[PDB]
């Protein structure tokens, strides 16, 4: 569905190679094509991908879903690097308000989980 | 200066190889007739494991007291250093070990399920 | 769809949290049940040793580098050169900087051999300090035993050694034994007659163990450790001899994945020993091992012999005296600890 | 289904077989090495070597390339699971273990010394 003829845009992908030997048809595959054409610390993210992923959060998550469906390791790695970078430096409450994640826990479970891992709060 | 290469897997590998020879019936020397059924084994391994066979050998016909169900796991244990036991045959294997005086086994294993 | 991605697609959450360091990982552990499972399972894959070098310097350096460590330590190992650390306040500061459940081992030595952090391929140097953050690896069960010199008592009860995993342990492979203010010989000879690799030396003092004298070390228990050791004795005095002995060690075929090369040198050798040259053993180790970070110290005395212990075979020298084989002086001991895969 | 795992049965059986061959009882293989006689078993020698597996199966004098000084440690290993190297027979033992391709022996034991 509105797929480019050249196979080099799908060589990086793994899922297509299964039946060779589709999610949605919005601009996501155009972004994937653009990406294809051009310690695990995330501070060394390439500039082109970093400035190419300036889309909104919803578009970023849609791209993450498309990359996971396409099994594109490079694009998934870059998107996860971006998400981790935008996650780092934020407390769990800040993260939950940012992502609007509803709480399905209980207060003593929270007490024991943030007690069991209390080395990190030190500076 | 004299060194000494010590191998922790040579004995297990030799036992596995001997089990392979016994299963394929190649270089098997001693035939044991239990309840009219024939079992192939190596004379050296049988004499090494059980002192009863050690005295008997130095066509074995086992007495009617023992049973094939209590002797078949014992050959596998002798050739592999591992014994498989069930609820029905635990006493059979126990008295077979007692009669054959098989070495390196622990009676605690028998008494745990008894 | 924002919450859906991180609440229903566990693989995406796992791959995102992989890039999160251990400290932020334990922060986000309490985000949700799915995030808790993801952080626990990511921690399950944290099996690689990580070292924080310092080319006191190291104590603050790790404080800066504890936010970029991707593993949660269980048995921290660290060493420090003599005059920089020396002064128990710095030891307490490094003690409080690690998790409560994390057992911490700290040594003070006359010299320190360490490679730059990040990648093991970096060329090591000799002298500061370093660190070694062993996580909770599956199978490997390092325990930093300590035996202090009693004033009146002189013998070592068997329960003391069995509790710390030295004796009554059929899985122990490597014992790293260091001696400070040196009783060392008796403790070593208590378990020197085992099928284990004994490498270590004589150090200045012990910093952290959650003055005096005794034996401080680690017991690399587990059934996947495959180690080796060589003794670059007085016959090794130049680059060619050191490279020949390094080829001898490389012949042992110890895997370089998840492996530390502990160089247990002598304080009296080195630049003052080798004629018009420096960094000969470290250079040879890096030449024959383009990986395997080089640690250890410059000890007063050395403990170790030419042995090869793996999961399949042991190559130990036959000796008339059990403990005469191990203890050395003015030699080199390049142990190669490998922690399975 | 308690599956007991004996941790000494292999070593104990190998040592019993070593005692058996040392007393020259139940052996059925005579090996002629430089005119010297060695008593052993068909199964044990076949199960610890590739050349011996080839020659023994289907039925022993070793060629001139084998020395007694190089075959005593090899049979000692094949019957006791430990091989002893001296600074005189190490080369001969290495040559004999390369010829016979004896199992469970790693060549790291030769050059590393």
């Amino acid at each position: 569905e509105i797929f480019e003829v050249d196979v080099e845009i799908a060589k990086q992908s793994v899922t297509i190679k299964t039946m060779l030997e589709p999610n949605v048809n919005a601009a996501i595959l155009k972004k994937v094509i653009q990406w294809c054409t051009h310690e695990k610390r995330t501070d060394d993210i390439p500039v082109w991908d970093q400035e190419f992923l300036k889309v909104d959060q919803g578009t970023l998550f849609e791209l993450i879903l498309a990359a996971n469906y396409l099994d594109i390791k490079g694009l998934l790695d870059v998107t996860c690097k971006t998400v981790a970078n935008m996650i780092k430096g934020k407390t769990p409450e800040e993260i939950r308000k940012t992502f609007n994640i509803k709480n399905d826990f209980t207060e003593e479970e929270e007490a024991q989980v943030r007690k069991e891992n209390q080395w990190c709060e030190e500076k | 200066s004299v060194f000494a290469y010590e191998s922790s897997v040579h004995s297990t590998n030799v036992l596995l190889s001997l089990n392979d020879q016994r299963k394929k019936d190649v270089l098997c020397d001693v035939t044991i007739f239990v309840e009219g059924q024939r079992f192939r084994a190596h004379r050296s391994v049988l004499a090494a494991c059980s002192s009863y066979f050690h005295s008997r050998i130095v066509n074995i016909t086992l007495p009617e007291e023992v049973t094939v169900k209590g002797f078949e796991p014992l050959i596998q244990f002798a050739y592999t250093a591992k014994l498989i036991l069930s609820k029905e045959n635990v006493d059979e294997v126990c008295k077979c070990v007692e009669f054959l005086s098989v070495h390196n086994i622990e009676e605690s294993c028998f008494q745990f399920l008894k | 769809r924002s919450t859906f991605v991180l609440s229903n697609l566990a693989e995406v959450v796992e791959r995102v949290l992989t890039f999160l360091p251990a400290k932020a990982l334990l922060r986000v552990a309490c985000v949700c049940r799915l995030w808790r499972e993801c952080v626990r399972r990511v921690l399950r894959t944290h099996r690689s040793v990580t070292w924080i070098s310092a080319g006191h310097c190291l104590v603050r350096v790790v404080a800066e580098e504890l936010e970029n460590v991707r593993i949660l330590p269980h048995t921290v190992l660290y060493m420090a050169d003599s005059e920089t650390f020396i002064s128990m306040e710095t030891a307490l500061a490094l003690e409080k900087l690690f998790p409560k459940q994390c057992q911490v081992l700290g040594i003070v030595t006359p010299g320190i051999v360490v490679t730059p952090m990040g990648s093991g391929s970096n060329r090591p140097q000799e002298i500061s300090g370093f660190a070694l953050l062993f996580p909770q690896i599956e199978g490997i069960k390092i325990q930093p035993f300590h035996f202090i010199k009693d004033p009146k008592n002189l013998t070592l009860e068997r329960h003391q050694l069995t509790e710390v995993g030295l004796l009554d342990n059929p899985e122990l492979r490597v014992v790293l034994v260091f001696g400070y203010n040196c009783y060392l010989q008796q403790v070593v000879s208590t378990f020197s007659d085992m099928n284990i690799i004994l490498a270590g030396g004589q150090v200045d003092n012990l910093s952290s163990l959650t003055d005096a004298s005794g034996v401080v070390g680690l017991s690399f228990s587990g059934h996947r450790i495959q180690s080796a050791t060589v003794l670059l004795n007085e016959d090794v005095s130049d680059e060619k001899t050191a490279e020949a002995a390094m080829q001898r060690l490389k012949a042992a075929n110890i895997p370089e994945h998840n492996t530390i090369g502990f160089m247990f040198a002598c304080v009296g050798r080195g630049f003052q020993y080798y004629r018009a040259k420096g960094n000969v053993e470290a250079d040879a180790f890096r030449k024959f091992f383009p990986s395997v970070p080089l640690f250890g110290f410059f000890g007063n005395g050395e403990i170790g012999c030419d042995r090869i212990v793996t999961g399949n075979f042991i190559l130990r020298k036959c000796n008339e005296v059990k403990d005469d084989d191990l203890f050395h002086s003015y030699t080199t001991i390049m142990a190669l600890i490998h922690l399975g895969s």
